[PDB]
RNA sequence: GAUGUCGGCUCAUCACAUCCUGGGGCUGAAGUAGGUCCCAAGGGUAUGGCUGUUCGCCAUUUAAAGUGGUACGCGAGCUGGGUUUAGAACGUCGUGAGACAGUUCGGUCCCUAUCUGCCGUGGGCGCUGGAGAACUGAGGGGGGCUGCUCCUAGUACGAGAGGACCGGAGUGGACGCAUCACUGGUGUUCGGGUUGUCAUGCCAAUGGCACUGCCCGGUAGCUAAAUGCGGAAGAGAUAAGUGCUGAAAGCAUCUAAGCACGAAACUUGCCCCGAGAUGAGUUCUCCCUGACCCUUUAAGGGUCCUGAAGGAACGUUGAAGACGACGACGUUGAUAGGCCGGGUGUGUAAGCGCAGCGAUGCGUUGAGCUAACCGGUACUAAUGAACCGUGAGGCUUAACCU
RNA sequence: AAUUCCUUGUCGGGUAAGUUCCGACCUGCACGAAUGGCGUAAUGAUGGCCAGGCUGUCUCCACCCGAGACUCAGUGAAAUU
RNA sequence: CACAGGUGGUCAGGUAGAGAAUACCAAGGCGCUUGAGAGAACUCGGGUGAAGGAACUAGGCAAAAUGGUGCCGUAACUUC
RNA sequence: AGGACCGAACCGACUAAUGUUGAAAAAUUAGCGGAUGACUUGUGGCUGGGGGUGAAAGGCCAAUCAAACCGGGAGAUAGCU
């Protein structure tokens, strides 16, 4: 209700950039090893977005060292330091789950040039 | 220590600065008014009766109205009792706020679990279903055997069978108190507590510790 | 499965002790036509709460 | 369990329910009062009233939408030419249900459902 | 129970006998007779014969 | 989420190409093994001149799963296949000398420091 | 005048002759690790290969993979591989029909629960005027498992190798309870793509049917693989065992008098049910303060008047529910529908314009549509009434006022 | 071995593990040459074993759509005793 | 039995299709002689399913899966 | 050309589930085999009970088959209940 909505508004981030499925994004996240805390960059195609307020999430898919990796980021998590859109993709679906069966040329996404 | 009566508002998350998401239940604990104090001389045991919330004046019956009026408090939506330790002492009409849990680390939350209705043995007691194929006849989710032969020639009491599941009093123990918000009358506890959204909860300091 | 012994008329009556019907507690009286009707239902003449709701 | 679920199955499959409510909405718009069973009337509210809310605003898109909901140009025309203007100021509740006893054939609870300005 | 037990009796009765020599691990088994006692006697004879055969094999080696 | 009969790829260069989980170690009635868990494997396919031969039984540590792992903030990392790294029965140290493909932070233990150091990328 | 069977499956329940975990004695017990016996039944006590198998062997685990009873538990619960009819064949026997604790291939498993029992859920009356609540707790049930790592400490012990007791912390397996914030499943009630065909006069745009035609996403709800929590600590009395003081028996002696320890067993502590606990309990509050007549004259029956507190009924309903029941609400109202705004999902509707020969693209346009969600809103339906329930509540004896 | 009791014979293959299967061996309880012997392409709703695909068969079940079961109105059996 | 059984011949429209298959239709004929609700267990008939993938079982039973046309190409063995 | 191939009608009946006081005294649903032949089907005919007929199962001969049904001998006989 209003109580929960208030508790979530006071936590939600304010600078989340606009991105859409098919966009290529780079997400800088905080990696804590021993005592040192640094940023690791995960770059790939956004294949799913879940708009749920504080509980918003998005899935990014990349091909790292010959293996397909999908990572689901909680948008307002403090561990997600930064999100930047490196390329705008032109798709017609909200969820690009068909990309899991495609590799190389077949997985190309046309650029949204406007 | 005594507890409080609250309402289950819902579930959320709290993001700590070190990147941890804590699942929390939000409990709206408004002021609890003491409507009666019981002692050894008159009642044989030491406890306080409290009420909370508000009720329709035309849905408060005259017996309830008189009981509230003797205490001099507004009619709440119910009455609950809390046993008193020998140190604790309250007075009729006193109001107790969520600040009582300011220094409490863990709590026990009791509520009426969500009702499932008439439930089968598979759902209610985690019985294993019989084979779905391989000739099985009409006996896919049935209990199976329910006893031995002529000895004892009966079914034992407490046999696990199908029946009403849920809609009963359930207590979850030793939940962390994530946050006590006095101004909003909020108790944020870590984890899930019994009952649906908008149900009554009884929150006590943890008895195990 | 079937009975080993014939049940009695006593047991039959005991079972049927809960089969009794309940008469309607009371009938409402329309404020305009004066006709008795089931509460929250229209009358036989097409009246409900004093208003002619269905003609004929 | 059916916790927080809406819609009556009415001992029918989905396509049958949809067709029956399309027909019943057409009949209710045509005659402005019909006699059906009480559960069917309570379900017919949730179908007919959005049609009138749609007909409140007259446009080609809305007319085609109303046709898709109720495949009858007579009902579409009556909606958009009479019922929209008739119920323009009314917020909701364009229908009322009056319980009217029990059906002789099967003791089914019956009710008239009619337009509130009839 | 013996294999291919045919009848209520045979299905129910424990007639087959197996004898295992713990030091050696050699096992003999008999289920030819309806009587457990006869099967045990025959299996004992076979076990004695197998132990003797093992010792004779060692000596011949 | 690896159980018995599950076929896994090999993330090292020990020579195996396909292995099969035959036991999830570490507890009675234990069902699944996630990333960072040790399983008993048999080698189903191997390269001709590898350090291991088809039909061998040894241990492995699961390093990639399709079910994925979950981080404290609720995030989940999923891979496209199930991959493990072979280990000796006794020492439980990696057999190969190279590790192929990314591994996760769940291996950050004094037990699997060799795998962490050799991994191309740690997530 | 019929008590169906081996094994498996589902579900068990008890014993103890204890497999693990708990306690102890002796040891040919240095430590680690064992042997053996005593106490202890609280919990726990594998997955696979082969075989119809029980058994067994084998692989790999585990703290452990206990031994038994229960019609060798359990077919009006399932199965039907073996067994066990009728077909057929091999070996073998018989001249033959046929036969084989020889083998081989094939071969109908019914029952709508009356009673007891059991799991749940109501109705009636009772509890001594009626009623609404909150309790107490006699009693009953649930729960009770354990690994590994680290510290103590490379300490005690040991020639070395190796390597503790006691105590403390962390993190797991299995199990159970709850919940849906996250990750997911489902989501024939939301959006879209698309094949065939038919129809809406036609175009365009839509609808029907083809398993939701096939699909791709997905709200609410339900849900696990998801994520919170639990087993305890403590106390009492003990088992085997260890003792103290101490005679009988000048010594000795744990015992006879007296005293102290002593375990997952017991009884509590934790959770749930619980006053039909007929021994029906307690507390708080509310309501009812009229007259008359008879009889067999009393816990008697009428007559009139009166009809309370409250309940029930009806209606709108509900994360409550098979029906009952339980909860919310009924105009002095947010109970449901609608409506409004938001959200969410889907993915840029139609119509028009432009480009293109055209399929189509672009713009308008993140457009359109959007269930169960959230916040509001009396527009619709929750009607005044009526119905049940009474009129101060027995006797005896105490104590107190009187 | 549709035949072998002993017997899950022994050895090889296949599997982490194989009383089944395949290849040998010969010690044929109790094969054997028209109640034919030994082969054999093709064929088989024929028996056994193995692999790939594929999956709720299973780990371990969850949700959904319908027909019943449940309630109301009408009619209205049965075995058994 | 107003019974999901059996019962010979003749006729043979459209679109897609090789087709008398199959889908939607025409002419024509029907909605199957109890309904109304609700939306428990359980049974029946379907749909979908994370990770795994025969670990199930006597046995891959059941289910899932494959599926058209044209072209390329196709092993042992063979009675060719 | 073919007791050729694929596949409807047609003829059958290999598997499973359902049903088992059934919709049905042998079926339904999903699959399955044959489908120019030793094929299938209509009408009529003939073979008769120790008889027929049987690509052989003691199968079939009117829901009856190691000797059909109906009537008679007949109140067979029953050391049995
Ligand atoms: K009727
Ligand atoms: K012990
Ligand atoms: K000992
Ligand atoms: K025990
Ligand atoms: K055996
Ligand atoms: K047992
Ligand atoms: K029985
Ligand atoms: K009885
Ligand atoms: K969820
Ligand atoms: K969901
Ligand atoms: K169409
Ligand atoms: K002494
Ligand atoms: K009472
Ligand atoms: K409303
Ligand atoms: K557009
Ligand atoms: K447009
Ligand atoms: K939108
Ligand atoms: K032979
Ligand atoms: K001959
Ligand atoms: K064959
Ligand atoms: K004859
Ligand atoms: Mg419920
Ligand atoms: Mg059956
Ligand atoms: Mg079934
Ligand atoms: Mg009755
Ligand atoms: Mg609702
Ligand atoms: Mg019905
Ligand atoms: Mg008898
Ligand atoms: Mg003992
Ligand atoms: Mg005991
Ligand atoms: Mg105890
Ligand atoms: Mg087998
Ligand atoms: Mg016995
Ligand atoms: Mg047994
Ligand atoms: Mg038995
Ligand atoms: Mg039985
Ligand atoms: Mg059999
Ligand atoms: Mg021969
Ligand atoms: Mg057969
Ligand atoms: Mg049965
Ligand atoms: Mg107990
Ligand atoms: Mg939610
Ligand atoms: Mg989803
Ligand atoms: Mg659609
Ligand atoms: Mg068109
Ligand atoms: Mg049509
Ligand atoms: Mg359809
Ligand atoms: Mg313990
Ligand atoms: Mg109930
Ligand atoms: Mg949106
Ligand atoms: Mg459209
Ligand atoms: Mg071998
Ligand atoms: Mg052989
Ligand atoms: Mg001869
Ligand atoms: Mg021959
Ligand atoms: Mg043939
Ligand atoms: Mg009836
Ligand atoms: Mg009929
Ligand atoms: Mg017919
Ligand atoms: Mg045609
Ligand atoms: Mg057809
Ligand atoms: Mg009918
Ligand atoms: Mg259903
Ligand atoms: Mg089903
Ligand atoms: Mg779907
Ligand atoms: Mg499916
Ligand atoms: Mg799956
Ligand atoms: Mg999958
Ligand atoms: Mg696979
Ligand atoms: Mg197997
Ligand atoms: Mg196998
Ligand atoms: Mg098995
Ligand atoms: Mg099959
Ligand atoms: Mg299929
Ligand atoms: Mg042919
Ligand atoms: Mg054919
Ligand atoms: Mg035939
Ligand atoms: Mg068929
Ligand atoms: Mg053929
Ligand atoms: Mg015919
Ligand atoms: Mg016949
Ligand atoms: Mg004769
Ligand atoms: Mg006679
Ligand atoms: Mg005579």
């Amino acid at each position: 209700s209003n109580i929960i909505k208030q508790l979530e508004q006071e936590q939600m981030k304010q600078d989340v950039p606009s991105f859409r499925p098919g966009d290529t994004v780079e997400v800088k996240v905080w990696v804590v090893e021993g005592s040192k805390k640094r940023l690791q960059a995960f770059e790939g195609v956004v294949i799913a977005i879940r708009n749920r307020g504080l509980h918003s999430a998005f899935t990014v898919r990349k091909i790292s060292n010959g293996e397909g990796v999908e990572r689901v980021f909680q948008t307002h998590s403090p561990v997600v330091d930064s999100i930047s859109v490196k390329r705008r993709g032109a798709v017609r679906k909200a969820k690009l789950y068909y990309l899991r069966e495609r590799t190389g040329k077949a997985a190309r996404i046309k650029e949204r040039l406007n | 220590m005594i507890g409080l009566v609250g309402k289950k508002v819902g579930m959320t998350r709290i993001f700590t600065e070190d990147g941890v998401s804590i699942p929390v239940t939000v409990i709206e604990v408004e002021a609890n008014r003491v409507t009666q104090v019981k002692d050894l001389a008159n009642d044989g045991y030491r406890a306080i009766q409290v009420t909370t919330g508000a009720k329709k004046a035309n849905r408060v019956t005259k017996p309830e109205a008189g009981h509230f009026a003797k205490a001099g408090v507004e009619a709440g939506r119910g009455l609950w009792e809390f046993r008193l330790a020998e140190g604790e002492e309250f007075t009729v009409g006193q109001s107790i706020s969520v600040e009582l849990f300011a220094d409490v680390k863990k709590v026990d939350v009791t509520g009426t679990s969500k009702g499932k209705g008439f439930a089968g043995t598979v759902k209610r007691w985690n019985f294993r279903t019989q084979d779905a194929t391989h000739g099985n006849s009409l006996s896919h989710r049935v209990p199976g055997s329910i006893g031995q032969n002529q000895t004892p020639g009966k079914v034992f009491k407490g046999k696990k069978m199908a029946g009403q599941m849920g809609n009963e009093r359930v207590t979850v123990q030793s939940l962390d108190v994530v946050r006590v918000d006095a101004e909003r009358n909020l108790l944020l506890v870590k984890g899930a507590v019994p009952g649906a959204t908008g149900s009554d909860l009884i929150v006590k300091p943890a008895v195990k510790a | 499965a079937v009975q080993q012994n014939k049940p009695t008329r006593s047991k039959r009556g005991m079972r049927r002790s809960h089969d009794a019907l309940t008469a309607v507690t009371s009938l409402s009286v329309d404020k305009t036509s004066g006709e008795k009707h089931l509460r929250h239902h229209i009358t036989a003449d097409g009246y409900y709460r004093g208003r002619k709701v269905i003609a004929k | 369990m059916r916790h927080r679920k809406s819609g009556r199955q009415l001992n029918r499959n989905s396509s049958h329910r949809q067709a029956m409510f399309r027909n019943m909405a057409g009949s209710l718009v045509r005659h402005e009062i019909i006699k059906t069973t009480l559960p069917k009337a309570k379900e017919l509210r949730r179908v007919v009233e959005p049609l009138i809310t749609l007909a409140k605003t007259d446009s080609v898109a809305n007319r085609r939408l109303a046709f898709a909901r109720t495949r009858d140009n007579e009902i579409v025309a009556k909606l958009f030419n009479e019922l929209g203007p008739r119920f323009a100021s009314r917020a909701g509740g364009y229908t009322r249900i009056l319980k009217c006893g029990f059906r002789a054939g099967d003791n089914a609870p019956m009710a008239y459902i009619e337009l509130v300005d009839r | 129970r013996t294999s291919g037990a045919g009848g209520q009796h045979v299905n129910r009765t424990e007639s087959a006998v197996r004898i295992t020599h713990i030091p050696t691990g050699i096992v003999t088994q008999c289920q030819n007779d309806r009587s457990q006692h006869k099967n045990k006697d025959q299996a004992m004879k076979q076990m004695k014969a197998k132990l003797y055969e093992l010792e004779m094999q060692k000596k011949n080696a | 989420m690896i159980q018995e009969q599950t076929m896994l790829n090999v993330a090292d260069n020990s020579g195996a190409r396909r292995v099969m989980c035959i036991k999830v170690l570490g507890g009675s009635h234990r069902r699944y093994a996630g990333v960072g868990d040790i399983i008993k494997i048999t080698i189903k396919e191997a390269i001709p001149r590898g350090k291991v031969k088809k039909g061998d039984v040894l241990k492995a540590v699961v390093v990639r799963t399709k079910k994925g792992v979950r981080r404290p903030d609720g995030s989940v990392i999923r891979f496209d296949g199930n991959a493990c790294v072979l280990l000796n029965n006794n020492s439980e140290q990696p057999i190969g000398t190279r590790i192929f493909g990314p591994v996760t932070r769940e291996l950050r233990s004094e037990k699997f420091m060799k795998i962490i150091s050799l991994a191309p990328e740690v997530l």
